[PDB]
RNA sequence: AGCCAGGAUGUUGGCUUAGAAGCAGCCAUCAUUUAAAGAAAGCGUAAUAGCUCACUGGUCGAGUCGGCCUGCGCGGAAGA
C-alpha cells in the first residue's frame, strides 16, 4: 500500500494499454503483457500510472501494491532493461554462448546446453563469466536461477556457479 | 591518514632490539626484516634509552626495506617502572591491591609529544589515569 | 532442517514465515535455524 | 482529583453481580460517616487504569453519583484470583 | 524435596479439589508466579520447578514458596488385584486451586523474575501466571 | 523501515597472559576526542584482523512499536 499508492511514471514514448485487467507496456527495448489480480483497480492519466483496492475485495491494497510494483519494472524493463550477471567458479569450470543456447562445462560426463527462452539473451566477457540481458524481471530472474542450478555454490571452496551479486561463506572441514 | 596498507604491533622493551624468541619470525614477514630492526629501529632507540615497551607503523608499498616512523610508550608501562608493581592486577578487585595518585603520572603522561586529545592538558591529563585501573588501582588524586 | 512442535528464532537473522498452512523459520545467517512444522 | 462515574444500583444479590461482570461493569459499595451506605456500579475498564497508579490507593477520590460529588478513598478490594480485573470495592465516606 | 516431617495419620481419602484458592497476594516479596488452573503439585514438582527459578538468578534474592505437599499419594502396582487394603503411600502432592500463588521472590529486578519465573514453570504440570506486589 | 555516512580516544587495555590486540581466559566496567562509537555486538585470522553491528549524522516524509481484555480459527495430529 505504501506501495501501491505510490504512483508510477510511464517515461518518453512507452505506449500503455489497458484493457480490462491486461496490461501491455512497449518501449525502446520490448514489449510485455500481465494480467493483474481482479481486486486490482489501475488508472491510467498524465503519464502516470496508480494502483489502487477494489470495491469488496479483501486482500485489495496487497495485489494493488504487487501490481503496482509488477508494472514498475515491467516499465523498467522495456526501456533500461535489467541484467543478471553469473560467474563460474572452479578448475575446468567454462562457458560460452552458440546463438540462443549457453554451452556450459561444469564437471559432468556431458557438457551442459542450456536453451535460452522467449524473450533473453546472453554473452560472455570470459569464459567464466556469462551475463543475461532482457525486458522481463521475472524470466531473467529465473534463467539466473537455473544456469545456477546446474552447480550451487559449495561451501568448502565456493567451486560453482554464482549471481556476482553473491557472497559465498565458506567453512573448515572437521578435523581428522 | 589514508587507509589499509602495513601496519602491526608486536614487542617486548626497546631494551630488546628485534629478538627471536617472544616475537622473531614474525617480526617481517611481508615487506619487513628481522635483520633491519636496529637500523631505522636504533636510529633513536639507543640514542635515548632502553626500557620501555613501544610498538609502531610500517608502511609498505614494495620499496625493500619500510618508512615506519615511530612514537610513543603505552601507559601501563609506566605502571611498572614510574607507579608501582612490574606484573599488577593479582586480585585485582578483591582489594585496594595497589595504589597510585595525581602528582604520580602528571608529567609522566604529560610528556607524550606525539599523541593524545584536546588541547586542554587537564583533560587528556586524566585520559591516562584509568590505565592504571585496568588493573584495579586506588585514585590518592 | 529441524521439525517440532516449538520452533523459534534462534538469532536476530531468524525470520517467521507461513508457506502453505504452516509455521516456518528462515535464518539468513545458520542453517541450522531452519525450522518447520510450528 | 481521581475522578470516577458511576450509577447506582437497581438490584443487589449474586445473579445480578455476576451480571454486572458479564457485561464489562462490576460493582462497588461506599460508607462510613452517618449517611446508609451506597450500593454502586463502576465502569470496569475505566477504574482498571485508574487504581494501577499507586496514588488511587493514597489520595481521597471523588465519586460522582447522579450529579452529586461524593469524596472517598479506597479502603479494599477484592480482585479476580488470576486475570487482571477488579472484583469489588469498598469505599470510605472521608 | 518437601513432606511432612510427621502425619497424624499415614493415608487419607481422595478427596476432591473443587474451589477458588487462598492464597492470592504477593504477601512476601515482589513477585509471584501464580496458578492459572487446577490440579496436583508433587514435592518433586515443586522442587524441579524451585531449582530452575534459583538457577536462573545465581546466588542473588529470596525466594518463597506458598505451597507445600502433607497430601499422600498411594498406588497399587502391578499384578495386583483390587482390593486387599489402600495401597503403599509413595509421594506427596498439593492440591492447587486456581489463584493461587506458588512462588514469590524479591531482590531481583522485575525483568530477571520473569525470567526466573519463566524458566520454573516449564517444569509445572499447570498453567501459571506472573503477578506483581499490590497495596491492597 | 530501508538506503549514503561515521563507528572513535587512554587502548595493541593492566592481567595466574607460551601468543590475546574486545572474544572460553583475566579482573573490574572506568575513563579521553566527538554528531555519536561498546576495555564491547561477530562470522571469525599466525597476530595485525579484513568486514557488518549496539550507537549517531544525513536522506526520506507520516505514521510506527508490543504488551493488556476477549471471538473464531492454525500447527502440535502415526495403524493395521
Ligand atoms: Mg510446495
Ligand atoms: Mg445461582
Ligand atoms: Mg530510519
Ligand atoms: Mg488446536
Amino acid at each position: 500500500s505504501r506501495v501501491a499508492k505510490a504512483p508510477v511514471v510511464v517515461p518518453a514514448g512507452v505506449d500503455v494499454k489497458i484493457n480490462g485487467q491486461v496490461i501491455t507496456i512497449k518501449g525502446k527495448n520490448g514489449e510485455l503483457t500481465r494480467t493483474l489480480n481482479d481486486a486490482v483497480e489501475v488508472k491510467h492519466a498524465d503519464n502516470t500510472l496508480t494502483f489502487g483496492p477494489r470495491d469488496g475485495y479483501a486482500d485489495g491494497w496487497a495485489q494493488a501494491g504487487t501490481a503496482r510494483a509488477l508494472l514498475n519494472s515491467m516499465v523498467i524493463g522495456v526501456t533500461e532493461g535489467f541484467t543478471k550477471k553469473l560467474q563460474l567458479v572452479g578448475v575446468g569450470y567454462r562457458a560460452a554462448v552458440k546463438g540462443n543456447v549457453i554451452n556450459l562445462s561444469l564437471g559432468f560426463s556431458h557438457p551442459v546446453d542450456h536453451q535460452l527462452p522467449a524473450g533473453i539473451t546472453a554473452e560472455c566477457p570470459t569464459q567464466t563469466e556469462i551475463v543475461l540481458k532482457g525486458a522481463d524481471k521475472q524470466v531473467i530472474g529465473q534463467v539466473a536461477a537455473d544456469l545456477r542450478a546446474y552447480r550451487r555454490p559449495e561451501p568448502y571452496k565456493g567451486k560453482g556457479v554464482r549471481y556476482a551479486d553473491e557472497v559465498v561463506r565458506t567453512k573448515e572441514a572437521k578435523k581428522k | 591518514a589514508k587507509k589499509v596498507q602495513a601496519y602491526v604491533k608486536l614487542q617486548v622493551a626497546a631494551g630488546m632490539a628485534n629478538p627471536s624468541p617472544p616475537v622473531g619470525p614474525a617480526l617481517g614477514q611481508q615487506g619487513v626484516n628481522i635483520m633491519e630492526f636496529c637500523k631505522a629501529f636504533n636510529a633513536k632507540t639507543d640514542s635515548i634509552e632502553k626500557g620501555l615497551p613501544i610498538p609502531v607503523v610500517i608502511t609498505v608499498y614494495a620499496d625493500r626495506s619500510f618508512t615506519f616512523v615511530t612514537k610513543t610508550p603505552p601507559a601501563a608501562v609506566l605502571l611498572k617502572k614510574a607507579a608501582g608493581i612490574k606484573s599488577g592486577s593479582g586480585k585485582p578487585n578483591k582489594d585496594k591491591v595497589g595504589k597510585i595518585s595525581r602528582a604520580q603520572l602528571q608529567e609522566i603522561a604529560q610528556t607524550k609529544a606525539a599523541d593524545m586529545t584536546g588541547a586542554d592538558i587537564e583533560a587528556m591529563t586524566r585520559s591516562i589515569e584509568g590505565t592504571a585501573r585496568s588493573m584495579g588501582l586506588v585514585v590518592e588524586d | 532442517m529441524k521439525v517440532r512442535a516449538s520452533v523459534k528464532k534462534l538469532c536476530r537473522n531468524c525470520k517467521i514465515v507461513k508457506r502453505d498452512g504452516v509455521i516456518r523459520v528462515i535464518c539468513s545467517a545458520e542453517p541450522k535455524h531452519k525450522q518447520r512444522q510450528g | 482529583m481521581f475522578t470516577i462515574n458511576a450509577e447506582v444500583r437497581k438490584e443487589q444479590g449474586k445473579g445480578a453481580s455476576r451480571r454486572l461482570r458479564a457485561a464489562n461493569k462490576f460493582p462497588a459499595i461506599i460508607y462510613g460517616g452517618k449517611e446508609a451506605p451506597l450500593a454502586i456500579e463502576l465502569d470496569h475498564d475505566k477504574v482498571m487504569n485508574m487504581q494501577a497508579k499507586a496514588e488511587f490507593y493514597s489520595e481521597v477520590l471523588t465519586i460522582v453519583v447522579d450529579g452529586k460529588e461524593i469524596k472517598v478513598k479506597a479502603q479494599d478490594v477484592q480482585r479476580h484470583p488470576y486475570k487482571p480485573k477488579l472484583q469489588h470495592i469498598d469505599f470510605v465516606r472521608a | 524435596m518437601l513432606q511432612p516431617k510427621r502425619t497424624k495419620f499415614r493415608k487419607m481419602h481422595k478427596g476432591r479439589n473443587r474451589g477458588l484458592a487462598q492464597g492470592t497476594d504477593v504477601s512476601f516479596g515482589s513477585f509471584g508466579l501464580k496458578a492459572v488452573g487446577r490440579g496436583r503439585l508433587t514435592a518433586r514438582q515443586i522442587e524441579a520447578a524451585r531449582r530452575a527459578m534459583t538457577r536462573a538468578v545465581k546466588r542473588q534474592g529470596k525466594i518463597w514458596i506458598r505451597v507445600f505437599p502433607d497430601k499422600p499419594i498411594t498406588e497399587k502396582p502391578l499384578a495386583v488385584r483390587m482390593g486387599k487394603g489402600k495401597g503403599n503411600v509413595e509421594y506427596w502432592v498439593a492440591l492447587i486451586q486456581p489463584g493461587k500463588v506458588l512462588y514469590e521472590m524479591d531482590g531481583v529486578p522485575e525483568e530477571l523474575a520473569r525470567e526466573a519465573f519463566k524458566l520454573a514453570a516449564a517444569k509445572l504440570p499447570i498453567k501459571t501466571t506472573f503477578v506483581t506486589k499490590t497495596v491492597m
